[PDB]
């Protein structure tokens, strides 16, 4: 009994430290995986965010190319190529443009700034783009200022 | 940790297994691939990689490159002597009678040079893991005579790297894809590099590895696919404008890169534009260059070089007495294999499509990482 | 301390295993502790990295757009020019907002970290070895170079 009762508690003492190591490992090993999975999130957010702010301040720069292409015959053929690639490059990041005319007004995409008599499009349909609109992946990021056609 | 290292002739890469998953590291500049160049600046600086490539012009005689072409050879050899004719740097004979190089009057052994690059890789892995590294696997060409494999070993020592095993480049790509575990596969690694094309047919008798047949070229890789486009352009200008840009250093160096940027763009596009304003000038005023190159023209320009590869792909199997059928697997290695036309022309001579699920320029480096991996 | 009784060497054994167990555990728990300490060092880096170079791929795909723009000023209605000169200014000034600086400064020694000698030219306009003029702007994003400038280095008088 003096050693039987001791031989038992020894065995236990061993299962404890055994499983205690096993589990302890696991907790820190799944603990490390959350740290991982959680930093990806945190990097992929601050990125989606920087990508949006950038794409943003860049819009006026495209507008510049427009205002300019809109005020020589081979020079322009250039500004039109610069422009196409500006846009081509951007598409790559989800930025598309709103400037399809003859579409019913849609406050989600358009911002009418003036109405005008015309027969060029049934009334109510956007006509004339005072400024092109943009959207990344659809979420309208800047509404195309437009001129709705009034009969 | 046994950081795996691919000591290329034109570029080198370094990897380490993140657990069981291969993780190709990136240098200080943010490149996963570091050119194998090393220059000793006039003022005594020892540049390596990108920076060293960038001051080559201004310093041809002390910007060493393609040192792998000399690593384990004697001052005499088809290679060595015939290099002495094109290498802008001084290749002298060593007392031992080995092929060496002289930079600014000082004479150094080929290995002493490569070590500079290994040095940079070791520091690159160390910069990742945090802890110093001291162990690695370095890859060599399946035809490397004991002399080179060893001299390739001396390089590591000089860099603080205990070469825990220097395995084959072909084997490297094989281990890189997943040809280790049904029970017997026959692989053929198509290796088109920056300057060299080497083909290897190896047997992984299941898990053994065995060079069944090896053949390749010493003068045949992207850099040669490049000179095709460059020239096309020099000739085209002459036809459309009566000028030889060759005569011109500034214009040539300029056209060279454009051609290079063109050649790469023409593999994800159908045509691109070599647009170089003020390319030159003459008695009739300034000249501008604007050419259109199509996947097709380029291809037409690089044909005999892609086919020259295959004709060698033919004697590689004739010596290994097998048909494209006996070949159970064919892998590609060499950024230049990214060109559709080679991908194809090869997919046709072997019937089955070559596999490239793994980066053509990181492959062999990754192979080398997995070997020294949990294995060594 | 006699221990010939097997039952005594049995208790003496269990006593040893457990001592081993305790050993493994202690250390086996220290390496997996240190093991994550290392993963925290990385997550921080990976983060501070992806912060500095988030836009690098984008702001790298626009270089050829800054290029055709000034290229269009090179080959070069007075307004259209001041117009496309102002655009190129907002563009540059904007990417500069996101940590980008433009490498385009002459008479400085050649720095292969952000310079690409594209040719040697016999000139006394500046000290031998310095950039003599730039063929093409070079851009850097938060420290790392996204495109070295293509410069023209200078060689002595004659």
């Amino acid at each position: 009994d003096p050693r039987d009762e001791k031989v038992a508690n020894l065995e236990a003492q061993l299962a404890e430290a055994q499983t205690r190591e096993r589990d302890g490992i696991l907790r820190v090993k799944a603990e490390m995986e959350n740290l991982r999975r959680r930093t990806e999130l945190d990097i992929e957010k601050a990125h989606k965010f920087a990508l949006e702010k950038f794409i943003n301040e860049l819009l006026p720069v495209i507008d510049s190319l427009d205002r300019a292409l809109e005020v020589m015959s081979a020079m322009v053929e250039d500004i039109e190529l610069t422009l196409k690639s500006m846009l081509d490059v951007v598409r790559k990041f989800g930025v598309e443009v709103i400037a399809e005319t003859n579409v019913p007004l849609d406050p989600n995409v358009h911002q009418a700034i003036a109405m005008v008599e015309s027969d060029d499009v049934a009334p109510g349909n956007v006509l004339g783009i005072m400024q092109k609109g943009y959207t990344l992946n659809g979420r309208t990021i800047r509404a195309a200022m437009v001129t709705v056609a009034k009969a | 940790k046994i950081i795996g290292i691919d000591l290329g002739t034109t570029n080198s890469c370094v990897a380490i297994m993140d657990g069981t998953t291969p993780r190709v590291l990136e240098n200080a500049e943010g490149d996963r691939t570091t050119p194998s160049i090393i220059a000793y600046t006039q003022d005594g600086e020892t540049l390596v990689g990108q920076p060293a490539k960038r001051q080559a012009v201004t310093n041809p005689q002390n910007t060493l490159f393609a040192i792998k072409r000399l690593i384990g050879r004697r001052f005499q050899d088809e290679e060595v002597q015939r290099d002495v004719s094109i290498m802008p740097f001084k290749i002298i004979a060593a007392d031992n009678g080995d092929a060496w190089v002289e930079v600014k009057g000082q004479k150094m052994a080929p290995p002493q040079i490569s070590a500079e690059v290994l040095k940079k890789m070791k520091k690159t892995a160390e910069d990742y893991l945090g802890e110093p590294v001291t162990e690695a696997v370095i890859t060599v060409p399946a035809y490397f005579n004991d002399a080179q494999r060893q001299a390739t070993k001396d390089a590591g020592r000089i860099a603080g790297l205990e070469v825990k095993r220097i395995i084959n480049e072909p084997t490297a790509a094989a281990l890189a894809y997943g040809l280790d575990k049904t029970g017997n596969r026959t692989i053929a690694v198509y290796d088109l590099g920056g300057g060299t094309f080497d083909i290897s047919i190896i047997e992984i008798d299941e898990k053994t590895f065995e060079v069944l047949a090896t053949n390749g070229d010493t003068h045949l890789g992207g850099e040669d696919f490049d000179s095709r486009l460059i020239n096309y352009l020099v000739e085209e200008f002459k036809k459309d404008q009566g000028i030889d840009l060759r005569n011109d250093p500034l214009a040539m160096q300029r056209l060279k890169e454009a051609a290079e940027k063109a050649k790469i763009e023409l593999s994800s596009a159908q045509q691109t534009d070599v647009n170089l304003p003020y390319i030159t000038a003459d008695a009739t005023g300034p000249k501008h260059m604007n050419i259109k190159v199509t996947r097709a023209k380029l291809e037409s320009l690089v044909e005999d070089l892609v086919n020259r590869s295959i004709e060698l792909l033919k004697v590689a199997l004739q010596d290994a007495g097998l048909s494209v059928s006996d070949i159970d697997d064919v892998i590609l290695v060499g950024g230049q294999t990214r060109m559709p036309m080679v991908q194809k022309k090869v997919a046709e001579f072997f019937g089955k499509e070559p596999r490239k699920d793994v980066n053509p320029d990181e492959a062999v480096a990754i192979g080398a990482a997995v070997q020294g991996g949990v294995l060594t």
